[PDB]
């Protein structure tokens, strides 16, 4: 946890 | 006819003149000498509109040099080397955001402009000369650059050290910035600012960097720092300093804890508190009923010095409408 | 009774003087019956019985910038809405006589109508014949009209 | 329901373009473009670097996007 997708959040869905 | 309308005192051919439309007005330019050159007055051309339309640089040289004080020209296709020098302009407001000119017409054009009192360069690449040239002005009282790129820190500098009477900068998203741009514009913006926009940076932001901006400009109204990653939960020190503060819209500043945001309640003259991308679901609805004064997460955009807001199809740049303007299209 | 103050262009004319406030030749001489000698009969008479008209055409409102702009222009192809001596349909010599008049006693109403007027006759006429109708002899040189078509090609 | 297109290439040039729910279609403003900072505050979560730069008037809620390659 902590920091699962925050602050690496700029990126594409790509789903 | 048995009257010579031909004898015709001005007062009356300029009365009869100003009813013409802009498309109309180049038709009566050739019916006689005395038409033709009554026809490219000073009085008829003073707010131009020529927003979407391929100019040639010579066409809308001339036009500006028949004398305008307002000249509205966004994403235009003026891409052609220039010819003739021109005589110093009078454009108090311009308005070139989004547009394709290339530097060489650019400066060209920018530098015979020495009176501007507003400008908007967004989305439009720059070079050194540009930037130095800018300093003519010494008048501009809101300037936007977002999305500007090209110069270098000692351009900025001498810019900001020039333009002393800067109401607003939207200085933001110039993508080809350092720690030394960004350290430049803090220092050197003049302290009889309102509001800035020095967002999208990230790592290049400082704590430092804010607390010169805080101690040297005592004026701030609007202060939107978005992205910045650097900005901690110890930053808010910095802002309490203030006393003018009315809407500080962070975004996206990962490193603020969302609950240490009730503090920020306490500043009394807080109006709007744009907070995006760090509050999760379920502390927002808590962080915005705890704090029932301030709008928490409710305006989008910026307001900051961009010449036309809203949503009502406006068409006037900085609260003032284009009267000869180039028709849009509307028949049936 | 009441201040009558004539007109004067080789005949007399009873207007009444209040009533014909709004002239500003009229109202500077008020304050010094034996003016306005150049205007022709037939445009001071006009100019008379339009003046007749005084609380119908109400006052100026003040918007400096839209209201003398192109777009209350297209607001303003009404031109009067209320009857304009039948549509100002009277002949161009007449009107350019009532115009010059107009000019003379500085009327704000007739100086606009009449120039809104003659604005839309002279407004979808291709430049061919507007100098015809007009009686200008144009003094362009088939290099000179070049030069001014060559420039306006970009509208 | 945010649907992202397939970036495609060009002269020095990489663009995507990416279709809006009607939900927020409406928000889009119509007489300037957005910077980074106020299309992320509409949802879209694209990468560093794009910039919108025109919009499609036949079809407003598609935003289109250019990045230098």
């Amino acid at each position: 946890d902590g920091s699962p997708n925050a602050g690496s959040v700029e990126q594409t869905p790509k789903k | 006819p048995g009257v010579s309308w031909d004898s015709l005192p001005d007062e009356l051919l300029l009365g009869i003149f100003s009813c013409l439309c802009l498309p109309e007005l180049l038709k009566v330019s050739g019916v006689c000498k005395r038409w033709y050159r009554l026809a490219s007055d000073e009085s008829l051309w003073q707010t131009l509109d020529l927003t979407g339309k391929n100019l040639h640089p010579d066409v809308t040289g001339r036009l500006l040099s028949q004398g305008v004080i307002a000249f509205r020209c966004p994403r235009s296709f003026m891409d052609q080397p220039l010819a003739e020098h021109f005589s110093p302009f009078r454009v108090q407001h311009m308005d070139l955001s989004n547009s394709v000119i290339e530097v060489s017409t650019l400066h060209g054009i920018l530098s015979q402009c020495s009176k501007l009192q507003n400008l908007s360069l967004e989305g439009l690449r720059l070079s050194d000369p540009i930037v130095n040239t800018l300093a003519k002005n010494s008048n501009l009282v809101r300037l936007n650059l977002s999305g500007c790129s090209g110069f270098s820190e000692f351009a900025l500098q001498t810019l900001l050290s020039s333009c002393s009477r800067l109401d607003e900068l939207n200085l933001s998203w110039c993508f080809d910035f350092t720690e030394k741009h960004v350290q430049v514009a803090v220092a050197h913006v003049s302290e009889t600012i309102t509001q800035l926009n020095l967002s999208g940076y990230r790592k290049n932001l400082q704590k430092s960097d804010l607390s010169t901006l805080v101690r040297r400009c005592p004026n701030l109204v609007h202060l939107d720092l978005s992205d910045s990653v650097m900005l901690k939960n110890d930053c808010f020190q910095e802002f309490f300093q203030l006393n003018y503060l009315q809407h500080l819209s962070l975004s996206r500043c990962y490193d603020i804890i969302p609950e240490t945001l009730l503090e920020l309640g306490e500043i009394p003259t807080l109006k709007t508190l744009q907070v995006f991308g760090i509050v999760p679901d379920g502390t927002l609805q808590l962080l915005k009923e705890a704090l029932p004064h301030l709008q928490i997460n409710c305006s989008h955009f910026t307001t900051i010095a961009r010449p036309t807001i809203g949503n009502k199809k406006n068409q006037e740049i900085w609260g003032i409408k284009c009267r000869l303007t180039l028709q849009k299209p509307s028949c049936l | 009774p009441s201040i009558k103050l004539q007109s004067s262009d080789g005949e007399i004319f009873e207007v009444d003087v209040e009533i014909a406030k709004q002239s500003v030749t009229i109202k500077t001489m008020l304050e010094d019956d034996e003016g306005d000698d150049d205007p022709v009969p037939l445009p001071n008479v006009n100019a008379a019985i339009l003046k007749k008209v005084i609380q119908w055409c109400t006052h100026h409102k003040d918007d400096p910038p839209p209201p003398e702009d192109d777009e209350n222009k297209e607001k303003r192809t009404d031109d009067i809405p209320v009857w304009d001596q039948e549509f100002l349909k009277v002949d161009q010599g007449t009107l350019f006589e009532l115009i010059l008049a107009a000019n003379y006693l500085d009327i704000k109403g007739l100086l606009d109508v009449t120039c809104k007027t003659v604005a839309n006759m002279i407004k979808g006429k291709t430049p061919e014949e507007i100098r015809k109708t007009f009686n200008i002899k144009n003094d362009f040189t088939e290099e000179e009209e070049a030069q001014v078509r060559k420039e306006n090609q970009w509208c | 329901q945010i649907y992202y297109s397939d970036k495609y290439d060009d002269e020095e040039f990489e663009y995507r373009h990416v279709m809006l729910p009607k939900d927020i279609a409406k928000l889009v403003p119509k007489t300037h473009l957005m910077s980074e900072s106020e299309w992320r505050n509409l949802g879209v979560q694209q990468s560093q670097g794009w910039v919108h730069y025109m919009i499609h008037e036949p079809e407003p809620h598609i935003l289109l996007f250019r990045r230098p390659l």
